[PDB]
């Protein structure tokens, strides 16, 4: 048919007009084949026949179907498309398995013809015109405009989604019990009733359907739960991905890397404990697409690891709005970290893993709460509501981390739970210098065009040290200078730098990073018992600074 | 009545931002709202042939149990902004921020009364989004004259005029200053008959159906908050090494600052614990130093044309310290807020700070936020309060917090 339905008002971009693009000569067969396929559509108001009026032509192409039975009618609209207007997005977001309601029985239907069945908007079917050429361009050749949705139009998708809802909102408004997404030209219908009294309000769904022009499945429902969907495996009970498969071979290329690693990713939302750390990291580098990577130790386990946790098919439950939500993460590895979200103990909705860096020179409470930010957000699209936390780390851990720190921390309520690891601090610096305590005055300074330093210090007790280096930043000569002010020096310490660089760096206490020096420096941290860390103006003259400044600055400078 | 002609900076077009996730709770709130709204035909469902979109949130009254809607317009305000500040601008008295009182009230209700120009109302569609994704999402535009918008307070502009005359006429001593939404309305007079004069302006605004709130700012009260210098009967070498890490820093700003003396005093290599004698021209310097210290920065002005920008950092304890500047370490106005959680903290200060900024100057500055950008956005909105939506960058804050600015 061709729904009755109000037609969406479309135009053409401000400083355009309609597309006129030459049509390029097609053979006979091909021209045969437009012919009766367009006749046919014709005979059904899908389009109809204008005259040499209309200056807009958009080119038309044929090409075979399945085993070359049948052809099929091409229309590059490429022109008409960048001509067009801009429409509101058809989905910004697709629903998560984990956020659907259960539903006792559900059945799938599917709109034949959609685009075909909504009315292009009148004002603009002008714009749809193409033509059949003639044997060899010679006489004039059909022309049609299109008077119903084109199927390769900017503005199908969207038109088509928004009367399918304006359909709908009639029959769901009757039956507020029976839910219905709509994703494309497919509807999944759900409801709590039963088998009988459920296909008996399918039919009336497909009625109210027919008296708007749209055609729908008979017996042919396909409903019958599983649900292959966007990679998903829905029941009406539970949910989990497609079944996935692990290769297992000899050799492995990049591009079998990748898929795998790619299959892992989509696992991990519902398997717990997948990890691709190793395996990603036979991916660094420019290699060809097809170029073979021998596998690593650690990686050779780590898909083994994987290759044991899918052995056994494991399946999401889904959400009851009126229980709360617990999600809990784990300290898998450094920088790894995984979680699961459930209603009922152990009975998961979702799971996840989180393992973004987020800059260097970062530890393991800023990440807890990295972890703790993404969940909150992923619980709020899904769910509507943020959880309750069970997370690895003490009150006390926290509650001190947290006040003290520059940058302004939040976290839902949340508990402690003992899983080790137990995230922790691993070393304080000092509020107040250690009494006692030898106090080196580090320095630094480096050649610019030669890049030559001299990483030196010298204490209150006369030691005064001064190694040279070559190829280090000026920052480096003063990373460098406090690596070794915590080497030959005792188990409490005051430095004083000049390098708000390292000043920053160390007073965040990182305990992990990207630097090869800030690690080094880390182990010596974690090492002294008391680590008193002050800053003073750089050779602007202080006494300390300008003594060492001295040593480390005459000559190579 | 007749629709005011707006148009957008020309080579500029419509708004085109994401909706936020919202919570289920305030999605109710919202498709309540916008159920009666559209009864009340100030809004109208749209189709996708509109591609634009302006996000919303919704927020509490002050205080009471009931839903607010708040439509972030601040991109479409930047889309405008020839329109309503210099079209058709609103003056900004230098009188306001020295009255002994301000009140403000939520005038906002006022705008649905107007229409907006037919074509211009496609410009503020919003979408009202769906848990889950589980379905299409609710989509509407304006057709009476929205809240968030910058445009609204230019049109109307006009017939608030009218209103206000008598009480105004009978009223010469008492300023009336409206900015987006509000009215601030200051006098010099005792609590008491401000207060009194205050109810006054209700009853004339409640003539033309515009009810009111409460909520009072006390601006000739407003003081500089000075970088202080520490004052301990001891000294140990690091008390005054520190001295003059801060010392040397107000000195970028604050011209005069001289450290040449307390500097090179007491120094060479010894430890930190050490403690050290004084000095004459220390108590001297210092005093000096500080003196000049308490007082504004000598050459900085205020400049109409250039943005404003507020820095703020966490102290700790529910300490927050924040400068309001335009250029870089040339403070206009600096300032302390104190008295759960760090980001229900935060944006208390940000509400603060952006309300004095516009007593101030007129406009709100824009926000260095010493937060994570996801963290901000997902909490923000559960404890914000005002009607309008401050300019935010989220900077990562220096070991500067040592010295108070
Ligand atoms: O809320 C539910 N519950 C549900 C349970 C089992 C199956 Cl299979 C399907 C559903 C459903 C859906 C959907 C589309 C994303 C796949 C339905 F709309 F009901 F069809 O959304």
């Amino acid at each position: 048919p061709i729904s009755p339905i109000e037609t969406v008002p479309v135009k053409l971009k401000p400083g355009m007009d309609g597309p006129k693009v030459k049509q390029w000569p097609l053979t006979e067969e091909k021209i045969k084949a437009l012919v009766e396929i367009c006749t046919e559509m014709e005979k059904e108001g899908k389009i109809s026949k204008i005259g040499p009026e209309n200056p807009y032509n958009t080119p038309v192409f044929a090409i075979k179907k399945k085993d070359s039975t049948k052809w099929r009618k091409l229309v590059d609209f490429r022109e008409l498309n960048k001509r067009t207007q801009d429409f509101w997005e058809v989905q910004l977001g697709i629903p998560h398995p984990a956020g659907l309601k259960k539903k006792k029985s559900v059945t799938v239907l599917d709109v034949g013809d959609a685009y075909f069945s909504v009315p292009l908007d009148e004002d603009f079917r002008k714009y749809t015109a193409f033509t059949i050429p003639s044997i060899n361009n010679e006489t004039p050749g059909i022309r049609y405009q299109y008077n119903v949705l084109p199927q390769g139009w900017k503005g199908s998708p969207a038109i088509f989604q928004s009367s399918m809802t304006k359909i709908l909102e009639p029959f769901k408004k009757q039956n507020p019990d029976i839910v219905i997404y709509q994703y494309m030209d497919d509807l999944y219908v759900g409801s709590d009733l039963e088998i009988g009294q459920h296909r008996t309000k399918i039919e009336e769904l497909r009625q109210h359907l027919l008296r708007w022009g749209l055609t729908t499945p008979d017996k042919k429902h396909q409903k019958e739960p599983p649900f292959l969907w966007m990679g998903y495996e829905l029941h009406p009970d539970k949910w989990t991905v497609q079944p996935i498969v692990l290769p297992e071979k000899d050799s492995w290329t990049v591009n079998d890397i990748q898929k795998l690693v790619g299959k892992l990713n989509w696992a991990s939302q519902i398997y717990p404990g997948i990890k691709v750390r190793q395996l990603c990291k036979l991916l660094r580098g420019t290699k060809a697409l097809t170029e073979v990577i021998p596998l690593t130790e650690e990686a050779e386990l780590e898909l083994a690891e994987n290759r044991e946790i899918l052995k056994e098919p494991v399946h999401g439950v889904y959400y009851d709005p009126s229980k709360d939500l617990i999600a809990e993460i784990q300290k898998q590895g450094q920088g790894q970290w995984t979680y699961q979200i459930y209603q009922e103990p152990f009975k998961n909705l979702k799971t996840g893993k989180y393992a973004r860096m987020r800059g260097a020179h970062t530890n393991d409470v800023k990440q807890l709460t990295e972890a703790v930010q993404k969940i909150t957000t992923e619980s709020i699209v899904i769910w509507g509501k943020t959880p309750k936390f069970k997370l690895p780390i003490q009150k006390e851990t926290w509650e001190t981390w947290w006040t003290e720190y520059w940058q302004a921390t939040w976290i839902p309520e949340w508990e402690f739970v003992n899983t080790p690891p137990l995230v922790k601090l691993w070393y304080q610096l000092e509020k107040e210098p250690i009494v006692g305590a030898e106090t080196f005055y580090v320095d630094g300074a480096a050649n610019r065009e030669t890049k030559l330093g001299k990483a030196g210090y010298v204490t209150n007790k006369g030691r005064q040290k001064v190694v040279p280096l070559t190829n280090t930043t000026n920052q480096k000569t003063q990373l460098q200078a406090i690596y070794l002010a915590l080497q030959d020096s005792g188990l409490e310490v005051n430095i004083v730098t000049d390098s708000q660089y390292a000043l920053g760096i160390i007073q965040a206490q990182p305990d992990k990073s990207e630097s090869e020096l800030v690690n080094q420096i880390i182990e010596q941290l974690i090492k002294k018992e008391k680590v008193y860390l002050a800053w003073v103006p750089a050779h602007k003259g202080i006494g300390g600074n300008e003594q060492v400044d001295k040593l480390v600055s005459a000559g190579i400078r | 009545i007749e629709t005011v002609p707006v148009k957008l900076k020309p080579g500029m077009d419509g708004p085109k931002v994401k909706q936020w996730p919202l919570t289920e709770e305030k999605i109710k709130a919202l498709v309540e709202i916008c159920t009666e709204m559209e009864k009340e035909g100030k809004i109208s469902k749209i189709g996708p042939e509109n591609p634009y979109n302006t996000p919303v949130f919704a927020i509490k009254k002050k205080d009471s149990t009931k839903w607010r809607k708040l439509v972030d317009f601040r991109e479409l305000n930047k889309r405008t902004q020839d329109f309503w500040e210099v079209q058709l601008g609103i003056p900004h008295p230098a009188g306001l921020k020295k009255k002994k009182s301000v009140t403000v009230l939520d005038v906002g209700d006022a705008y649905f009364s107007v229409p907006l120009d037919e074509d211009f109302r496609k410009y503020t569609a919003f979408t009202i989004p769906s848990i889950n994704n589980e379905t299409p999402g609710i989509r509407y535009q304006y057709n009476v004259l929205p809240q968030g918008w910058k445009g609204s307070p230019a049109i109307f502009q006009s017939s608030m005029t009218k209103i206000l005359e008598p009480f105004k006429k009978q009223n010469p001593d008492i300023v009336i200053y409206q900015y987006m939404d509000d009215l601030y309305v200051g006098s010099d007079l005792e609590i008491g008959q401000h207060r009194t004069k205050i109810e006054e302006l209700r009853q004339h605004l409640l003539r033309w159906g515009l009810t009111t709130p409460g909520y009072e700012l006390h601006p000739d009260k407003w003081t500089v908050q000075p970088i202080v210098l520490p004052e301990k009967d001891s000294w140990t070498v690091n008390d005054i090494q520190k001295l003059v890490g801060k010392l040397n820093w107000a000195s970028q700003i604050y011209p005069g600052i001289k450290v040449r003396q307390l500097c090179k005093l007491l120094r060479g290599t010894k430890a930190l614990t050490e403690v050290i004698p004084l000095t004459e021209e220390a108590e001297l310097e210092l005093a000096e130093n500080r003196e000049i210290l308490k007082e504004p920065v000598h050459g900085v002005y205020y400049d109409p044309s250039k943005d404003l920008i507020a820095e703020i950092q966490k102290q700790g304890q529910g300490q927050w310290t924040y400068q309001i500047y335009q250029e870089p370490f040339k403070n206009l106005k600096t300032g302390k807020y104190a008295r759960t959680n760090d980001v229900k903290q935060l944006t208390e200060a940000v509400q603060k700070i952006t309300t004095e900024s516009i007593v101030i100057w007129g406009k709100t500055p824009k926000f260095k936020l010493p937060i994570q950008k996801e963290t901000w956005e997902t909490w923000w909105t559960e404890y914000w309060q005002a009607t309008w939506i401050p300019e935010w960058e989220f900077v990562n804050t220096p070991p500067l917090v040592k010295l108070w600015y």
